[PDB]
């Protein structure tokens, strides 16, 4: 006597209230460590809510093997003793049909898809929808958390980036479009990230953004080809063309959007991140602190270079977590 | 009506009118990003 | 009406030689031509959209030659060409070209065969077909209706339309040509006179196939708003006007993924709204249970139902699972007459014994099998039969009144009620025996036939028990007189081993080994082959003593000192009361109820829409049948016969075919239950084969029947459904839309009422079961509803298994 | 161009019935042997 | 697998990326290597089944 009608996932204000609204009013995207709301309708009404409420509970799963022992499967019951730094449910609201019930996730929680299941007693596994798990700058227990709700704002909620380039003296300022709420951009992070088989520590942003740095390297090592064709749009074009092979590609004299693209996707999955542009880029030493040049008796170089060159300048990725692995006092960019 | 919709439905709104004042017929085809439940 | 026909630019196979080829003709319907070089079947015109649309364009500014004053082909073509290049539609240096295309040899349908086939082709400006370069699209007419001449009017005027492709031009052109005096050409070999040219000509283009603008163009010209316009036309407008009509009243059907014929008939305001909007302007004008309270109304309806499908009823018999079915049935409705004879021939002074039920269960078999409506059912002895004959012959022997004579006056009163229940439709009244008796009446039955298969095997037990010690020197004759070693356990081994061997070739049937072909074949024939392997497993242990099948010697009577193969309605020793020729009617009734109520609830169980049975049951003309057979019987100390539950099931199923779980089809026939019948009647011939067959074997047959029996069976489902937590039940409509409880307590319900009829079956009143059972009529009409919902008794008790 | 050419394949799938003077339904369930054909590959 | 349809083999590595054919003639020779063993087992040099 307890058949589930229909779970609405509440996707606008969910996402509103999690800072995901620019993403969609219609998939569920949440902050890991923040309650969200879930509405579950019954079939028939319920007559003893508290026997109801002992024969329910709920089940997270995220990956293609979901385990406990990974922290990609859990399983909480739906009740006022659940811990709300964990996994948890509670009914806040309800009437004869229906139960207004608040999911908290933990704020160490794994990111990525994720299916919410109901298993009442004595019936089999129900899917009640999706979500979609992301890292909180905005709870002070993840360790992406940021201290100001203007630098959130600015470094995971702008997609209207400017990427500086030029010369020292002369620095242009060039508007670039992130776009990591775009539709598609969640997920073509999550399938590359898919591609690091070490699911249980993608709960960790640095573990993260190591794997989704080496993997964009990797990408713009194979897709950048020797030199309209300076024309760009953004990230997410390239973010396309990077992963599908579609679209227009990126030649060598724009390689330095490759800091753009990973501040796109890291800002996608939740991490603070900004790009950087120093000038007089010093690239190529391998930590040798001498650069040496040559001149021809005209003051011109002959040449194509030297191995070891003085970049007019050189972008680059910054991010926002904790270091815990790290010794004391290393948290930040 | 509504028992007829399958769950996942969505809409598509044909709007038909008459207006004199504009040279040719003109068609106007949207696709929204996403449903939306315009109010 | 009018004469139309279409001829293609199309070069020949043998020599390479364009040429012209008729390739449709039209007198209102169309007929195509295919490849072979006959004409396909004749239909109503469909025509594409691109066809239409390149037709208008290319009317709108073509070329339009009324009132002409010429007589030949030739000529015409001249002053075609003419005003083609007069209105500048084809450049003059293309006149030789067309000239020479259109005065080609138009060849015909009666020449294909001599030819190689004609191919599409294209005239290129050296004049060579050449291959078009455009992807070829075989004709959908071709595909459709060519893939297998008196109609026309002696004043009609034949129309010529002649369309070809030419590389050398710069866009389709069209050229109309109407002549002051209808005159024949060359180009049409039929004897009518030629009114109306098209010429459709022009250059590979998207979307213009010149095949469909020609079917077009005759179609157009076939209509006859389009005709009577064209006959008075004076100019290239007023064609344009009726052309604009044409397309005004056209109906396009868009393309669906749910071609349905009710959703196309729901159109038919439409169609009907187009035609009067067409010729409004024209001057011409548009050329099984219901009670018929007619006396033996169902009785000729269910003869115009059945009687019709006489020829499918032998021809669908043609598969070896007919025959297999033939061997199932044959044991499973000799070895019930053999066992239930001797018993009313132990009970009945021999009387009645072997030889009368082989020889009723014959010939009422192939009668029944030739005449009924529902062949499938298989007419046999019945428990009940057995006990109220016991009755009536203890209550003559009471009275001594005599017994042949009084079963020789049951029948002749039971022929008067079944031609009274006939005569007024009294079996409508089987429209109220819901899926709740019928499932009740079958579930109490099959576990009857299983009790009684494993009692056999006790009784057994009992003669030959186990042992330490026996006597060597038992007599053999008749039967042993004593308990014999080895002879029971051998009797459960083979009764084990039969209906293992018949269950797993039923397993083997629906498996995933083996040839699909072979399987199958092989899992028809599992019953005949486990009654093969049990027969030579027991033929090989000489030693060990097993009883056999055993058959009368000839067909004599069983007893000839008592009757004769009739008898005298009137008496046999003594004068037979003329009360008892009144009396009978009671007990006539009281057997009429047990065949009436046995013969339609089977008839019921078996044509179960659930079945996919697509021919119909006729419910009066074989209750009539069984119970005339019955009486007719009677008048020769010969038993009365129903359609029982359990073999006539067992029938059914064995003709059933499983599609990819799915029931998909029955052999509806009459040859297996004719064949069944010939072979029960001749059992008597065969001997030798019956009597080295074990009856063990039989004993798993019957419960391989008793178990499979079950299978359609909801109120089985739902005994199942009380020992599985009420997680795994199945989505069905009695559990998704049902309290489990509530379920559980109809089912419980259900329970009550099936140990009431076997505790009734117990009891020495046996014969109020059929009363007892339409106790339950009442209930899931009456009562029921005072205890459960509208919603929950149609989920429960459904006609065809439907959520309401 | 792609919304252009989806529907030139639905008008290549279109079937017209001109007025024709047989029974409406007779000529309505003509349509029902072609249109089943013209849509043969359209849904594979 | 040796004898049942073709169109049922389960998804399965070793039936998916090797022809069914090849598949059944290394099912054979594992066959014969059984058949050998056999042999050997009912011979009076039944202890060189090991070797
Ligand atoms: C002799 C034994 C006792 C018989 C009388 C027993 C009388 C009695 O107690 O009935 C109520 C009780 C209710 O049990 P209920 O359905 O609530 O419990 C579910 C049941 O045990 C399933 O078998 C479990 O599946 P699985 O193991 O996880 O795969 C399921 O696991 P989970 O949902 O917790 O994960 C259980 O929740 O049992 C019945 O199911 C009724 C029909 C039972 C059968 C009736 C008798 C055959
Ligand atoms: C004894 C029979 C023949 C012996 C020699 C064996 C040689 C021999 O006869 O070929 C066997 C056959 C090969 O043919 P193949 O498998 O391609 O043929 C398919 C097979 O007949 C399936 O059973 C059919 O499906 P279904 O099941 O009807 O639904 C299927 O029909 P379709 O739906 O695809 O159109 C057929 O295409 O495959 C076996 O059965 C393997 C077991 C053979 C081992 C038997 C050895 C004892
Ligand atoms: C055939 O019928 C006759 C008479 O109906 C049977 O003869 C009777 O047998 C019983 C049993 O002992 C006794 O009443 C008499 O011995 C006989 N009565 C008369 C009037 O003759 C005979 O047994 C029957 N035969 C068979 C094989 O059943
Ligand atoms: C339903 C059918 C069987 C008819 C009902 C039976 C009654 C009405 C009829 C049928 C045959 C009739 C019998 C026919 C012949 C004779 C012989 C005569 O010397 C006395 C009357 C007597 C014995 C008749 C009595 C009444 C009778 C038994």
């Amino acid at each position: 006597a307890l058949g589930i009608k229909s779970c609405d996932f509440q996707a606008a204000r969910n996402n509103e209230e999690h800072h995901t609204k620019a993403l969609s009013s219609r998939r569920l995207f949440v902050r890991r460590g923040q309650p969200f709301t879930i509405i579950l309708y019954f079939r028939a009404p319920v007559r003893a809510f508290l026997p109801a409420l002992k024969k329910v509970a709920l089940t997270a799963q995220t990956g293609e093997q979901p385990s406990k022992i990974n922290r990609t499967q859990a399983t909480f019951p739906i009740s006022s003793l659940g811990d709300r730094k964990w996994w948890s449910a509670v009914v806040e609201e309800r009437d004869a049909q229906s139960w207004t019930i608040s999911v908290t996730t933990p704020a160490d929680a794994v990111i990525g898809h994720y299916s919410l299941l109901l298993q009442v007693s004595g019936r089999k596994q129900l899917l009640l929808g999706q979500f979609t798990l992301l890292f909180n700058p905005w709870n002070r227990e993840d360790a992406v958390f940021l201290k100001n709700e203007a630098q959130r704002m600015e470094y995971l909620l702008n997609q209207n980036g400017l990427i500086y380039l030029g010369t020292a003296d002369c620095i242009q300022a060039e508007s670039w479009d992130f776009g990591q709420f775009e539709g598609d951009v969640i997920d073509l992070s999550l399938r590359l990230l898919s591609k690091d088989k070490q699911v249980e520590k993608w709960s960790q942003p640095v573990h993260v953004a190591r794997v989704l740095g080496a993997l964009l390297h990797f990408l713009k090592e194979q897709r950048v080809l020797p030199t309209l064709l300076n024309k760009r749009r953004g990230s997410v074009p390239i973010l396309r063309q990077w992963l599908t092979g579609r679209g227009r590609p990126v030649y060598d004299g724009q390689a330095w959007v490759l800091a753009a693209v990973a501040c796109t996707v890291l800002r996608c999955l939740g991490i603070p991140a900004r790009v950087v542009t120093t000038f007089a880029s010093a690239q190529g030493t391998g930590g040798r602190l001498l650069i040496d040049e040559y001149y021809n008796e005209e003051g011109l170089q002959n040449g194509e270079g030297q191995r070891g060159r003085i970049w007019i300048f050189q972008t680059s990725t910054e991010c926002w977590m904790t270091r815990p692995a790290l010794p004391q006092g290393y948290d930040g960019w | 009506i509504l028992e007829k919709i399958p769950p996942d439905s969505e809409a598509t709104l044909v709007l038909v009118g008459r207006a004199d004042f504009l040279e040719q017929p003109v068609l106007g085809f949207v696709r929204l990003q996403e449903a939306a439940e315009l109010e | 009406k009018v004469y139309v026909e279409l001829q293609e630019l199309v070069m020949d196979e043998k020599n390479q030689e364009l040429r012209w080829m008729e390739a449709a003709r039209w007198v209102q319907l169309e007929e195509n031509l295919g490849e072979n070089g006959a004409w396909g079947r004749p239909h109503l015109s469909h025509l594409t959209f691109w066809s239409l649309l390149e037709l208008r364009r290319v009317f709108t500014k073509g070329t339009v030659l009324l009132d002409l004053q010429e007589t030949s082909l030739a000529g015409v073509a001249n002053q075609l060409l003419d005003r083609f290049i007069f209105e500048d539609q084809i450049r003059p240096q293309d006149r030789e070209e067309l000239l020479r295309a259109l005065l080609l040899k138009h060849s015909h349908a009666g020449e294909l065969e001599a030819l190689g086939g004609v191919k599409p082709a294209v005239l290129t400006r050296s004049g060579d077909p050449s291959q078009p370069l455009l992807p070829q699209h075989s004709s959908l007419e071709t595909q459709l209706f060519c893939e297998q001449l008196e109609k026309i009017p002696p004043d009609s005027e034949a129309t010529l339309v002649l369309v070809g492709r030419a590389d050398f031009l710069e866009q389709p052109v069209l050229g109309f040509v109407r002549l002051q005096e209808a005159a024949e050409l060359e180009a049409v070999e039929l004897p009518v006179p030629i009114r109306f040219l098209f010429v459709l000509l022009g250059p590979e283009a998207p979307h213009i196939d010149y095949t469909q603008l020609g079917r077009a163009a005759a179609t157009l010209m076939s209509e006859r708003v389009f005709r009577i316009d064209a006959y008075m036309a004076q100019s290239r407008g007023e064609l344009l006007h009726s052309l604009e009509g044409f397309l005004d009243c056209s109906l396009v059907l868009p393309p669906t993924d749910a071609p349905s014929e009710q959703a196309l008939l729901s159109l038919v305001p439409v169609q009907r709204e187009l035609l009067r909007r067409r010729y409004q302007s024209s001057p011409a004008k548009p050329d099984p249970l219901q009670q018929t309270g007619q006396l033996f109304g169902g009785l000729v309806r269910d003869i115009r139902r059945r009687y019709p499908y006489y020829l499918s009823d032998i021809t669908d018999a043609f598969s070896p699972q007919v025959l297999a079915a033939v061997i199932f049935i044959y044991f499973a409705a000799l070895s019930p007459a053999i066992t239930f004879g001797g018993l009313l021939g132990e009970k009945t002074r021999n009387q009645m014994g072997v030889s009368e039920l082989l020889i009723s269960t014959a010939v009422q078999g192939i009668l029944f099998a030739l005449l009924g409506a529902q062949p499938l059912l298989v007419v046999g002895f019945s428990g009940p039969l057995l006990v109220f004959e016991e009755a009536f012959f203890s209550f003559c022997e009471t009275n001594g009144l005599e017994y042949i004579v009084g079963r020789v006056w049951i029948g002749f009163w039971l022929i008067l009620l079944v031609v009274l229940v006939v005569a007024f439709e009294g079996s409508f009244l089987v429209r109220f025996i819901s899926r709740y008796t019928q499932e009740i009446f079958s579930f109490l039955i099959s576990l009857i036939f299983i009790y009684e298969t494993f009692s056999k095997l006790i009784k057994i037990f009992q003669d030959h028990p186990l042992q330490k010690t026996y006597n060597y020197n038992v007599l053999m004759v008749p039967k042993p007189q004593g308990p014999l070693p080895n002879t029971a356990l051998l009797s459960l081994v083979l009764m084990a081993g039969t209906f293992f061997f018949a269950m797993m070739l039923r397993k083997f049937k629906n498996s995933s080994y083996f040839p699909g072909k072979l399987r199958r074949v092989i899992g028809d024939f599992g019953v005949p082959i486990s009654i093969l392997i049990m027969v030579l497993v027991d033929f090989f242990i000489q030693d060990t003593y097993t009883q056999k099948l055993s058959v009368p010697d000839g067909f004599k009577v069983s007893n000839s000192s008592a009757r004769g193969w009739v008898i005298h309605p009137l008496g046999l020793r003594s004068e037979f009361p003329i009360w008892m020729m009144f009396a009978s009617a009671l007990p006539a009734l009281l057997v009429f109820i047990l065949i009436f109520l046995e013969s339609q609830i089977t008839t019921l169980i078996v044509s179960k829409p659930e079945r996919k049975m697509v021919k119909g049951s006729g419910f009066h003309l074989d209750l009539l049948l069984v119970v005339g057979m019955g009486g007719v019987a009677a008048l020769f100390g010969m038993p009365w016969l129903s359609a029982t539950t359990v073999r006539s099931v067992t029938h059914a199923n064995a003709l059933t075919v499983m599609g990819k779980a799915q029931i998909q089809e029955v052999k509806e026939q009459r040859i297996s239950g004719l064949l069944v019948a010939v072979l029960v009647g001749l059992s008597i011939l065969m001997e030798p084969i019956l009597s080295r067959i074990p009856l063990a074997v039989l004993f798993g047959i019957f419960l391989y029947m008793g178990v499979t029996s079950l299978s359609g069976i909801q109120l089985f489902d739902r005994i199942l459904l009380l020992f599985k937590p009420p997680k795994y039940h199945p989505d069905v409509p009695y559990v998704k839309r049902v309290k489990t409880w509530r379920m559980h307590l109809f089912t419980g319900i259900q329970i009550i009422c099936l140990a009431v009829l076997w505790v009734v079956k117990s009891t020495p009143a046996s014969l109020a079961l059929p009363f007892v059972l339409i106790l339950t009529v009442p209930l899931r009409r009456v009562l029921l509803p005072l205890i459960f919902r509208n919603v929950e008794l149609q989920c429960l008790d459904a006609d065809d298994a439907k959520a309401t």
